[PDB]
């Protein structure tokens, strides 16, 4: 099972804060370290700060501005920490991570994307991407979905409830006028469509929100 | 604090060849070195704990090397699947620190 | 069981005990201190019993003042400890030697 | 009060009586010898403290002939109060021994 | 003898933006770091003890960091006042000795 689960995202305004949370299960000792670490896109891991929920204390970067502050719930197995007066430059993937005390990170949750804007929240509107009456099949069709008008970052979208992995690929999200606009694409023996068939299945922890859309062949 | 110099930042490879990254501390650390392997959208994960002690799960084909200052992380023969970022990290000295990380580019 | 040996025998076991104890507090003592390298477990330990031995290689040390408090308290039980033991063969050495004289 | 009692009680103050002056002493003497280190205070303290024990770990020491006297005299209080503690304890366990069998 | 270096010794910052020294010393010193402001014909003041313990009076927008060799003073929102000349200070190693000084713009 996942050792750290972590929220998908967390919407938050210039100014305002947020407590994102890391629930801890596995073996759990009073040696255990919890580690945060920050992410902006396209760049590196950043150490954060990190707390022992046996006793209770933690520790932080004092290379950075102190925007977090750690706590712990050794009841629930639960870390938190809480971001204040955060701006866009706090706008990052924000990850948590078991430590036994022996200095490595052994394992890391999924990490929360958390987007500092005053921009509304707003679920995605998935559209089928079925080939054309003129289009010639190979051994091979392609096929995918179109997923835009969603904020904030991110959707994961998967087909077939993740039982199909094999040549699917979602191509990175564009914003325009406040909004992501993002497609993927998933390639499978022309002759098993649409014989078999093919959803996609789109999530947006950001609005709470899961919706499927299968994909057939054009009237 | 320790800084941890990862260069260069990207390295091209051709497919079942070898190749080495390297991590030089600012001050000598034993080994007390760790290396972990973040693909596109993924979380990072650990591949190779104290410079070269294996770890379950992770590949044969993954190996670590090095003590002092100069360490480094090897792969035999690289296949698609090891594209993706990778960093070190020390735990010789507080505070912990990262490496800015190297690309593996296939 | 004679009381030099129960108290030796004590005297260990309590040893072990600030051992695992110092160990752990020194490693919630010294992080948070920029340079400190007292703050993983398994050389912690090692570091107290280094310091309880007396030998203090210098390999490993505390840098704040929890750490050094710490430090001093895991000197002083092994110091003691020890001690302790000499002084119950002391005794051992006494009794027999009383004996040998037909005392 | 028996006096190995009242002796290792002593023992005690002095030695930390010479841990304090030490301290005071060891920054006095090392102030004014180019690269010193012993020259503050709280480290002095520590420093007073795993040399008493004889610890010794190399992060600090004195560098100049008034600096090492005042150690000397650190170490050897140091082991002497110890020691002492450690006959007194021979003495306390002789005496129960002796009970134990009657005398 | 300890030699502090404080490199550039002019930092032009805009108004509100953070800023930081820097001061490096010839040999490793622990935290044994201090840092003074000193404003136009005033007298040198403390703004950080041992590195980055803060001191009462002075602003929670000063804010100190590193250890061993390469040390920072920061200062999160620069404003008007902070205008002056910065000096970092060792106490490792007999004799003490003093930074050459930052002067900060604005
Ligand atoms: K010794
Ligand atoms: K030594
Ligand atoms: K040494
Ligand atoms: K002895
Ligand atoms: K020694």
């Amino acid at each position: 099972q996942v050792q750290l689960q972590q929220p998908g995202a967390e919407l938050v305004k210039p100014g305002a804060s947020v407590k994102l949370s890391c629930k801890a299960s596995g073996y759990t000792f009073t040696s255990d370290w919890i580690h945060w670490v920050k992410q902006r896109p396209g760049h590196g891991l950043e150490w954060i700060g990190e707390i022992i929920p046996s006793y209770g204390r933690a520790n932080y970067n004092e290379k950075i501005q102190k925007k977090a502050t750690l706590t712990a719930d050794k009841s629930s197995s639960t870390a938190f920490m809480q971001l204040s007066s955060l701006t866009s430059e706090d706008s990052a993937v924000y990850y948590c991570a078991r430590e036994r005390g022996d200095g490595y990170f052994a394992v890391w949750g999924a990490g929360t994307t958390v987007t500092v804007s005053s921009a509304k929240t707003t679920p995605p509107s998935v559209y089928p991407l079925a080939p054309g009456s003129a289009a010639q099949t190979n051994s091979m069709v392609t096929l995918g979905c179109l997923v835009k008008g969603y904020f904030p970052e991110p959707v994961t979208v998967t087909w077939n409830s993740g039982s199909l992995s094999s040549g699917v690929h979602t191509f990175p999200a564009v914003l325009q006028s406040d909004l992501y606009t993002l497609s993927s694409s998933v390639t499978v023996p022309s002759s098993s469509w649409p014989s078999e068939t093919v959803t996609c299945n789109v999530a947006h922890p950001a609005s709470s929100t899961k919706v499927d859309k299968k994909i057939v062949p054009r009237d | 604090d320790i800084l941890l110099t990862q260069s260069p930042a990207i390295l091209s490879v051709s497919p079942g060849e070898r190749v080495s990254f390297s991590c030089r501390a600012s001050q000598s650390i034993g080994t007390d070195i760790h290396w972990y392997q973040q693909r596109t959208n993924g979380s990072p994960r650990l591949l190779i704990k104290y410079a070269s002690e294996s770890i379950s799960g992770i590949p044969s084909r993954f190996s670590g090397s090095g003590s002092g200052t100069d360490f480094t992380l090897s792969i035999n023969s690289v296949e698609s699947e090891d594209i993706a970022n990778y960093y070190c990290q020390q735990s010789n000295r507080w505070p912990f620190t990262f490496g800015s990380g190297t690309k593996l580019e296939i | 069981s004679a009381l030099h040996w129960r108290a030796a025998g004590a005297a260990t076991v309590l040893l072990v005990i600030v051992l695992l104890a110092g160990s752990y507090l020194a490693v919630l003592a010294e992080r948070g201190a920029p340079g400190a390298q007292l703050i993983t477990y398994p050389r912690a330990l090692w570091w107290s019993v280094i310091t309880a031995t007396t030998v203090g290689y210098g390999d490993l040390y505390p840098v704040t003042l929890w750490g050094r408090c710490v430090a001093v308290v895991v000197m002083v039980a092994g110091i003691t400890s020890f001690g302790l033991v000499t002084a119950a063969l002391a005794t051992w050495f006494v009794g027999r030697e009383q004996e040998r004289r037909g005392h």
